[PDB]
């Protein structure tokens, strides 16, 4: 998709996990967007949840454990995209 | 296998535990 | 090695003896010995004899006359400085993983701490926590969160070791200055003691204000202020008036549940024939449940309060 | 060599003795000895005598009084720290080819892993896997894939060694961080224990929500919460009410299947003549199948729940 920055911003659910990355040697700052649903699914899977219970809307800041889950996903995503 | 085995079996379990702990520490 | 000698000793003393010894050993030592035991294939006669000789030589030294240090210390402290000081000193003497640390914390604080987490994480922590502590924590949660946690616990399938380690590290990071958490100083009972030390007019004001507030703890303090065992310090005429105002069966049950000094005081306050009949009925009857005795004592204390308010009894 | 001496010993001890020894030897050792045995053509008297002398000299040293390490360790750990801690420690002590590694994995994970493969490869792996593990894996597959695998297994003609090696290498490559796979922490039973520790009003809310959800595990927890063996901790009046509300035959069967303490408690709660008749009927009858006893106990527990809900019984 090609669109102005504001159009992309307005479609992002609040709150959302936004990670800043730099594609060296090119100048700028890239973004990796993870939806809260994906983070909740990953947390549920990593802690033995079977996924039967539907996710509930929270609109809350991610916990530090969820932050570490997001970092674990982010490292693999970074390696994959770099490759 | 004299009566020494029976005497050791009659000893207090706490004494045996202390001896085992001492041997493990000396390891 | 000493571990091998201990393993041989445990094998050769019998299953019951080794099990009793393991009850006096820590988890790490039991695990290490069990791991060593499962790898044992042969124990030669020379090794067996050397192990027996070494164990007997060690036991000759001790021969320590092992004493239950906790129970003996508790009894000494109780008989020396009363129950309160003994319990305080034991608590001082008695006083880790993040989950284990949370088990050593106050229910509301831990509940609010894990409340800011994913419900599956909450359920996993509660499973890893103590059952009583988890039940206390869950009682403080909202209905929706409580139901979600109960549903998740009913479908718990285990957690990866890496996730467990990360959760433990996060819980350790979230810890605060929890050293010497909480403190037993007083409250309610101390308030009742202070009220008992304040004037008659002041205790009138006290009845007034306590009735005025929540009312529930007011009645709790009504019950708390003065006890049945304190009847021994009352004058004889008041005890006789209580005998007049108390049914024979209730008085008999209360004396059965009370101390011999109070029972003898009540019997002295009674007439000779009535006291003899009461003693005969006590002997011919059987044991009474604690709840019934407590209820009869509560009724007798209500009668005591009624008589004291009217001025017929001095407390 | 020592292998030749062992082969001569096995030949000269008899077929039964050598077979018993092979039961205590690993697969590699048995294979090596059998390969050496088949190439034996002559065993001279001098060689035989030397082998006998060497074996007797070795057996003089041990003479090790071999003990069943696994069984003895299990018994010691059980009698020391209960069944749960003993089982956990045994699992810790107990804890390879790609196919062998897959046999040590969870059914769904292995099923999804091999699902992304050619059906013939799936059938070959399942044949090489354990029968129980393969059955668990196949139950999770779709109907079409399951039928295709069953058809292919019925016409399996063997695989080339090179193809087997390549399949094993691929399976090894596909492996993930499977170390310490899965973990036994709790669930359902732990949820029931937590519910039992939550208030009466809270357990009312619990009945509500559990009925509200799937309903099936709700009834499973209904059964799980409180057990028949827990009737020993109930007061005598409730036991007598249960006797009133339970048929004589069902009570007799349940007491037969229960522990002597619970049986004696029930007999004490019964009248003397009725208890004597119950004992006489128990003695004069014969063994009862476990299923019938369990069904009668389930009926008695349903009666217990009915009485407790009405308030006639306190649990």
């Amino acid at each position: 998709r090609i669109q102005p920055y504001h159009e992309f911003a307005r479609n992002l659910p609040v709150p959302t996990n936004l990670n800043l990355i730099h594609l060296k040697p090119l100048r700028g700052t890239g973004l990796v967007v993870f939806s809260p649903s994906l983070v909740f699914i990953a947390v549920d899977n990593l802690f033995g949840g079977d996924g039967r219970f539907p996710t509930k809307v929270e609109g809350r800041e991610f916990t530090h454990t969820e932050q570490r889950v997001i970092n674990r996903m982010l490292k693999l995503a970074l390696e994959g995209y770099s490759d | 296998m004299s009566q020494r085995i029976r005497e050791m079996s009659d000893n207090d379990p706490r004494v045996v535990a202390l001896v085992i702990r001492q041997w493990m520490s000396n390891d | 090695s000493g571990t091998d000698k201990s393993v041989i000793l445990l094998m050769t003393i019998g299953e019951d003896r080794a099990a009793e010894v393991f009850k006096h050993l820590s988890t790490r030592e039991v695990q290490a010995l069990s791991t060593a035991m499962a790898n044992v294939r042969q124990i030669s006669n020379k090794q067996l004899t050397d192990v027996l000789s070494e164990f007997e030589q060690e036991a000759e030294q001790f021969a320590a006359l092992n004493i239950n240090a906790n129970e003996y210390l508790r009894s000494v402290l109780v008989k020396a400085l009363g129950e309160e000081r003994a319990s305080s000193l034991l608590e001082d003497i008695l006083e880790t993983s993040g989950i284990e640390t949370l088990n050593f914390m106050e229910p509301q604080s831990a509940a609010d701490l894990i409340r800011d987490e994913h419900p599956q994480i909450i359920a996993t922590i509660l499973v890893h926590l103590k059952r009583s502590q988890a039940a206390d924590i869950l009682a403080l949660f909202d209905e929706r969160l409580r139901h979600d946690v109960m549903l998740r616990i009913a479908t718990f399938g285990g957690v990866q070791p890496a996730a467990l380690a990360e959760l433990t590290e996060v819980l350790n990071g979230l810890l605060d200055g929890q050293n010497l958490k909480r403190s037993k100083m007083g409250g309610v009972r101390t308030a009742a003691e202070i009220i008992n030390l304040m004037k008659t007019q002041q205790e009138e004001a006290v009845i007034t204000a306590v009735r005025e507030f929540d009312g529930e703890l007011a009645q709790k303090i009504i019950d708390e202020m003065f006890l049945f065992e304190n009847l021994v310090d009352v004058d004889d005429r008041s005890i006789q008036r209580l005998l007049q105002e108390v049914d024979s069966e209730s008085l008999l049950i209360a004396l059965k549940g009370a101390e011999p000094p109070l029972r003898e005081k009540f019997l002295r306050n009674m007439s000779q024939r009535a006291a003899d009949i009461l003693r005969d009925d006590l002997a011919n009857r059987g044991p009474v449940r604690l709840s019934q005795v407590e209820n009869e004592q509560k009724a007798i204390l209500l009668i005591v309060r009624r008589l004291a308010e009217t001025g017929e009894m001095v407390i």
